[PDB]
DNA sequence: GGGCCCTCGATCCG
DNA sequence: CGGATCGAGGGCCCGATAT
């Protein structure tokens, strides 16, 4: 999965004018491309990527016919990002005084693109505009804009400093939750230039191409900026055996599974920094009392059955081991909903079963099945095995319907042996800890002041979904990476403000918490353990 | 860290060898089953605790001080392949022929003797004791209900046992007319601060998962602090209740000795050969031609973010949590009174309240320090209570973990083709006719099951190896009885073409 | 070459 | 003094491959 991205960044004098409190939009747009492209670099993907800055005090420009498309330079040509493009963003890229046509700077991209792919070398075709709608623009080509675009096949995002949507909904915190904007910052002109913006979203992307148009704060905590590159899942191919003549060939991917550090950290001597100097040699002595060195040929195998050690070498276990029947997804069963509670929850994926790609009879039988279990209110208990290898594995299979797409839902359940049951005090009838009516008062009204949703539409909109944040640790290694890489004498940087800032609540939560907290301290008696 | 001690007394009364009037098995095979079932469970797990099988009310005595009447089978010690083996000498009506030849039954006992030996039986231990308990199974509501000194000392020895340290857990069996606690066992056995009692055991399923909740003292698996705001921290105790079970390392032996061998892994230089220091060693990582250098200092300055514990970002509505987003095994959290003094109080208010509003509580879990945080969300559990009065869900809250954007995968996108209603009635039939229980205990792991079976067969070095059956494999015949006709009738609805 | 899975080994707390 | 995690083992699909 390649793909030629182009990123179409206004430099112009407005972009350097800030708000109080609200760091600039250069510095904005500067934040959210660094982002982007460190992402970019240090994964190795292979998607190419394209820097032209608009509004600049020089004209370095493929299209000048006419003295058109004037203070654009393409800063970058397409090709793999690397160390010297993200120090040149840090610290080289500098706000010009000019500003140019954002739709103009567009059509150099869109240039960029056509000629830089040549050969059927990318897959997709992406252009992010970041800028701030501020400079004035013509309305001339825009019909042969969306046209070269969509003939191009090449898809638009655009990142503004304010958002639309909390706009049309009507202190500041870069990449926090809600007050991430002036609602008195866009401009007339702004304006004018954002019904522009919208209509050529959806020209291009339909009714859901709106969704395309973010803020540079809210940019920074999603990986929205990725959407459009994002490698396709790799998905696989078993049957879903819901008894005799009614098993039905199904393939399920891994729906959530914990992304987890690619880079390894490679042992080097501080001196020739290489990892062969260094070498790990392993020693037996005896564990007993005596400590003598053990011949390594001489070691046997064994085993531990309570107090007994019975020795049972590797040949024999291989033979005399439990050998699974093969991979399958069995149904052993259904069972009520409410039997099958979140807390029984097992593994370290979530697997979504969808029917066979171009087996019209597997997707009519599968969702069946979905809709038979969802109107009835069931769930499937399955037995499931990737391999012949792997070890069996006993879970919940549940329907999920939505508009675009119908699912099953596995997850798998507990052993008899991985279940544990301990009693813990009861605190329903706790004489001891039984909390006053003013305490219960103290806390609904916590509670009442702290809720993270928000529901004319009566609607709830979650004010704080975390599962669109991204997890820190990537950003932050990145962060420390890039900074040792361009400045090895200094040490490593503190966490960025935007990282804290879009960890934490929205500023909204905080504040209103702020009485109720203070009234539960003093309801709540805290003190240490000492004695 | 202690070694725990667990002594099982069975009564031996003529009562305990009748099966009052049911088909299960006479109290006494309940008795002797359970205990069987608890000590191959406790050489499956990782847990060095000393069990222990004293019979009461037997006519041959074997005992430390030869009170009359009281049979020690087992003094405290390890679970053991031949300790299995003793106690599958009694199972069954067979095996209930061999105890009452071995030993005699129904003698005439005194409950204070009884718990004198016990006690002593701890006495003799060693190791530091951390938990110190007896389970008493027996189906007579009022021992020593004729004899009134018998009755009054044995009140005298069991406070004299819970003024040490012991625990007294009745395992009250099956009893004509009900078991009467009022009677007996209500002021020997040890109670709790917070509170009252299981009901009486009338199949072996019960018993044992009555003996399984008090198996085991609660051992949290951390104790981290849980932050309301800067001022406001309560202590709570963060416990794994399910945890994957796996097959246990295998231990390096010699050919001749067959005595464990201890593994030292040096690294050492190759231009020198000797032993080299952590300082002399950097850390890596190279990208294309760049190489960039970290210290090991460094590597763990950048996971730094939070301190260890728990912080409270806020209240999510339930119906916002989706049921699809399981990322790693969930935890429980009780507080930790220990630690913070007042925390169960603060968390008994948020957990009554939140139940109240049906929301969950939004914290920010560092489980150690240099650890990048992880957003997880406090569900309120409430508690539940089974027939048997048996805590099949604690007071609490469970630690269910929140996925990053980074762990939600694309999703490769299929065309939506929805069935006629014919046939999801049909599939609605299929459905109705397999329904069954789900029970979190009804699996055993068959790989686990094997391989214990395997190492029993080997361990009575002439049984040949016990093979498990998986039962995580579906009664195919069973169902295809189930459904016959509806199964082809639906298979040429839906699948119409052959392929 | 890419995803998968399992088994140890090295890292820290109870 | 157990979990969680991370190398480094193992076994099936698939574009270049000498055949």
């Amino acid at each position: 999965n390649k793909a030629a991205v182009v990123l179409c960044m206004d430099v112009g004098f407005t972009m350097s004018n800030s708000i109080p409190g609200i760091e600039s939009p250069f510095e904005q747009a500067k934040k959210v491309i660094t982002m982007f492209v460190q992402r970019q670099v240090f994964a190795e993907n292979k998607d190419e990527i394209a820097l032209v800055l608009f509004g600049t005090d020089g004209t370095d420009n493929p299209l000048s016919g006419g003295d058109q498309y004037q203070n654009i330079t393409v800063h970058r040509h397409l090709m793999l990002p690397d160390f010297d493009l993200l120090e040149d963003i840090e610290s080289k890229i500098q706000p010009g005084s000019q500003q140019a046509d954002f739709l103009d700077a567009l059509i150099v991209s869109m240039d960029v693109i056509q000629h830089e792919t040549i050969g059927k070398k990318f897959e997709k075709r992406h252009i992010e505009i970041f800028t701030d709608l501020s400079s004035r623009f013509s309305k001339s080509q825009l019909d042969i804009i969306i046209h070269s675009l969509k003939k191009c096949d090449i898809s638009l995002q655009f990142f503004l400093p304010f958002s639309l949507g909390k706009e049309d909904g009507s202190p500041f915190r870069l990449g926090g939750h809600g007050p991430s904007f002036p609602l008195k910052g866009i401009t007339e002109q702004q304006k004018e230039g954002l019904e522009i913006v919208k209509m050529v979203m959806i020209s291009l992307e339909g009714e859901d191409g709106l969704d395309e148009i973010y803020s540079f704060s809210e940019s920074l905590r999603k990986l929205c900026v990725f959407k459009k590159i994002e490698r396709h899942s790799i998905h696989w191919p078993c049957r879903l055996t819901i008894g005799s003549n009614l098993s039905i060939r199904i393939a399920a991917y891994k729906s959530i599974l914990q992304e987890r550090v690619k880079k390894t950290w490679t042992v080097v001597d501080a001196k020739t920094l290489k990892k062969e100097d260094i070498q790990k040699e392993t020693v037996y002595c005896l564990n007993d009392d005596d400590e003598t060195e053990v011949l390594k040929e001489d070691i046997i195998q064994g085993f531990r059955y309570g107090s007994d050690i019975v020795p049972f070498s590797k040949v024999d276990e291989e033979q005399m081991k439990y050998k699974s029947e093969g991979k399958c997804f069995s149904v052993l069963g259904f069972c009520k909903s409410s039997q099958v509670q979140r807390r029984f929850f097992m593994g370290n994926q979530v697997l979504k079963v969808f029917a066979a790609r171009d087996d019209e009879a597997a997707a009519v039988a599968l969702s069946s099945l979905i809709h038979a279990l969802d109107d009835l209110d069931m769930v499937a208990i399955v037995r499931y095995a990737y391999d012949k290898r792997a070890n069996p594995q006993v879970g919940v299979a549940f329907p999920h319907i939505k508009h675009n797409y119908e699912c099953l839902v596995y997850v798998q359940l507990p052993f008899m042996e991985d279940l544990r049951q301990y009693m813990f005090s009861s605190l329903k009838n706790s004489k001891k800890y039984a909390p006053t009516e003013a305490q219960l008062n103290a806390v609904d009204a916590l509670i009442d002041s702290m809720s993270l949703a928000k529901k004319k539409t009566d609607t709830l909109e979650d004010l704080f979904p975390t599962t669109k944040i991204p997890n820190p640790r990537f950003q932050r290694l990145f962060q420390c990476l890039l900074h040792r890489a361009l400045h090895p004498r200094e040490p490593l940087p503190p966490i960025q403000q935007h990282i804290w800032n879009m960890l934490n609540p929205p500023a909204e939560v905080t504040t209103k918490s702020q009485i109720p907290l203070s009234k539960i301290k003093t309801l709540f008696p805290l003190i240490e353990a000492k004695k | 860290s202690g070694r725990d001690s667990l002594i099982f007394l069975v009564d031996a009364s003529k009562a305990m060898f009748e099966s009052q009037s049911e088909d299960e098995l006479t109290p006494f095979d309940m008795s002797i089953q359970c205990i069987q079932s608890v000590y191959i469970s406790k050489i499956i797990s990782s847990d060095r605790d000393l069990l222990a099988v004293v019979f009461y009310g037997t006519e041959k005595d074997k005992n430390s001080v030869n009170f009359k009447n009281i049979y020690v089978l087992q003094e405290l010690d390890n679970p053991g392949a031949k300790r299995i083996l003793e106690l599958d000498q009694f199972k069954g009506q067979q095996g209930q022929k061999r105890f009452q030849d071995m030993m005699g039954h129904g003698s005439d006992y005194s409950l204070s003797e009884v718990l004198w030996v016990c006690a002593n039986l701890f006495s003799d231990v060693q190791f530091k004791m951390s938990h110190k308990r007896i389970m008493l199974f027996t189906n007579e509501d009022n021992p020593h209900g004729n004899d009134s000194a018998k009755a009054s000392r044995a009140r005298t020895k069991a406070g004299d046992l819970r003024d040490t340290g012991i625990f007294l857990d009745l395992m009250h069996l099956k009893k004509p007319g009900g078991f009467d606690i009022s009677l007996f066992y209500r002021d020997i056995i040890s109670i709790a601060e917070d509170e009252v009692h299981f009901e009486e055991s009338s199949k072996l399923e019960d018993l044992l998962r009555k003996v399984r909740a008090k198996e085991t003292r609660k051992r949290a698996l951390s104790r981290l602090k849980l932050k309301l705001n800067k001022d406001i921290v309560i202590s709570v105790g963060i416990y794994n209740l399910v945890q994957k079970a796996l097959k246990p390392p295998p231990i390096k032996l010699y050919r001749e000795t067959n005595e464990p061998v201890k593994t030292k892994t040096r690294t050492f230089n190759t231009s020198t050969g000797g032993l080299l220091l952590p300082s002399d060693t950097k850390r890596s990582q190279i990208y294309g031609s760049r190489q960039i250098i970290l210290e090991k200092e460094e590597t763990e300055e950048l996971k730094r973010f939070d301190d260890p514990g728990l912080m409270l970002m806020g209240f999510k509505p339930l119906v916002l949590l989706k049921k699809h987003h399981y990322l790693r095994p969930s935890l429980f959290v009780y507080p930790e009174e220990s630690l913070v003094i007042g925390s169960s109080t603060l968390f008994s208010a948020l957990l009554i309240k939140c139940l109240e509003k049906e929301v969950a509580a939004l914290c920010r879990y560092t489980p150690r320090r240099n650890i990048p945080p992880y957003f997880v969300a406090l569900v309120p559990q409430e508690e539940e209570l089974d027939d048997q009065k048996i805590q099949v869900t604690p007071p609490g809250f469970q630690l269910v973990f929140l996925p990053f954007a980074d762990d939600k995968r694309k999703m490769p996108f299929t065309e939506k083709i929805m069935a006629t209603p014919e046939q999801v009635g049909k599939m609605k039939a299929i459905v109705e006719k397999l329904r069954f229980t789900y029970r979190s205990d009804s699996f055993e792991n068959p790989v686990l099951q094997q391989h214990f079976r395997n190492l029993e067969a080997l361990a009575l070095d002439l049984m040949e190896p016990e093979q498990a059956v998986d039962l995580t494999l579906p009664k195919v015949e069973a169902m295809n009885k189930r459904l016959g006709s509806l199964v082809d009738e639906f298979k040429e609805l839906v699948y119409p073409p052959d392929y």
